[PDB]
């Protein structure tokens, strides 16, 4: 098979979002 | 004999209340779970073969409520099947009610229902951490100790149909083929260095190209590039993987070939995150839900 995405899912990688490791 | 039905019925009184409600089972029944499910833990691979559909679910880190809230969405066992990729206990209020649910899940339905070992599922930092702590008020220091005896069974990676590799951290530089993650023996604790720590503690970063050193002072950061040679040379599609607090409770990196997840909204009282699941059909079409936060 093959992994596909619904027509719904944003991608997010080049659009800003904020992340973090510890606390 | 361990009474699974009247463990689950009494951890799912609570759905719906006052939001920090504690559910208080005996030292006993707790114990029975660790024992019965550390059984389990070792009878299967600790590189799990799953098959889709399912839903995946990244760090709880005792936020029971919002675990109760996830199966909501997704369907509580055994409606839906579901892979679990770490961090069930410390920061959070209710470490106890989350990973004893989710345990008590393990053993009513072992084929429909995995948990992988996060980097807080080791002795060493859920003593600080804040699962220890609730231990020693809640129970007594034993039972931390059956806890650790349980969590060095854990399954470490899962692999969803030859095409999707699950794990709480990330790739290691030592990761050569998928037999060097059948090879390890159980129980174990996680080393400060190496494969299996890596495959716990590991981020992957946009700004580096190999590998880096990893700002968490453990293990290393991977780039974009080192994703797709791990997906071409294993002959997958994704890497799926958790350990990150992000925005919008899901983050894909490296053109879609790498996701994050994080099921936890509002992390550690602070950051405004939401949390994400994700739905993945059989015929390994994918999809994310999102739990706001409450
Ligand atoms: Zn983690
Ligand atoms: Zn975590």
């Amino acid at each position: 098979k093959k992994v596909e995405w619904t027509s719904d899912t944003v991608d997010n990688e080049h659009m800003g979002r904020r992340s973090s490791k510890c606390c | 004999s361990l009474n699974l039905d009247s463990i689950i019925g009494r951890l799912l009184e609570v759905q719906g209340s006052r939001p920090g409600k504690n559910v208080q089972l005996t030292e006993n029944e707790i114990r029975g779970l660790c024992l019965k499910s550390r059984e389990i833990f070792l009878s299967q691979p600790i590189l799990l073969e799953l098959e889709a559909p399912l839903k995946i679910c990244g760090d709880i880190h005792g936020q029971y409520y919002d675990l109760l809230r996830l199966f909501e969405y997704g369907g509580f066992p055994p409606e839906s099947n579901y892979l679990f990729l770490g961090d069930y206990v410390d920061r959070g209020k209710q470490s106890l009610e989350t990973i004893c649910l989710l345990l008590a899940y393990k053993i009513k339905y072992p084929e429909n229902f995995f948990l992988l070992r996060g980097n807080h599922e080791c002795a060493s930092i859920n003593r600080i951490y804040g699962f220890y702590d609730e231990c020693k008020r809640r129970y007594n220091i034993k039972l931390w100790k059956t806890f650790t005896d349980c969590f060095n069974c854990l399954p470490i990676a899962a692999i969803v149909d030859e095409k999707i590799f699950c794990c709480h951290g990330g790739l290691s530089p030592d990761l050569q083929s998928m037999e060097q993650i059948r090879r390890i023996m159980r129980p174990t604790d996680v080393p400060d260095q190496g494969l299996l720590c890596d495959l716990l503690w590991s981020d992957p970063d946009k700004d580096v190209q190999g590998w880096g050193e990893n700002d968490r002072g453990v293990s290393f950061t991977f780039g974009a590039e080192v994703v797709a040679k791990f997906l071409h040379k294993h002959d997958l599609d994704l890497i799926c993987r958790a350990h990150q607090v992000v925005e919008d409770g899901y983050e894909f990196f490296a053109k879609r070939q790498l996701v994050t997840l994080f099921s936890a909204p509002n992390y550690c009282g602070e950051f405004d995150n939401a949390g994400a699941m994700m739905s993945v059909d059989e015929t390994l079409m994918c999809s994310f839900q999102i739990l706001k936060p409450a």
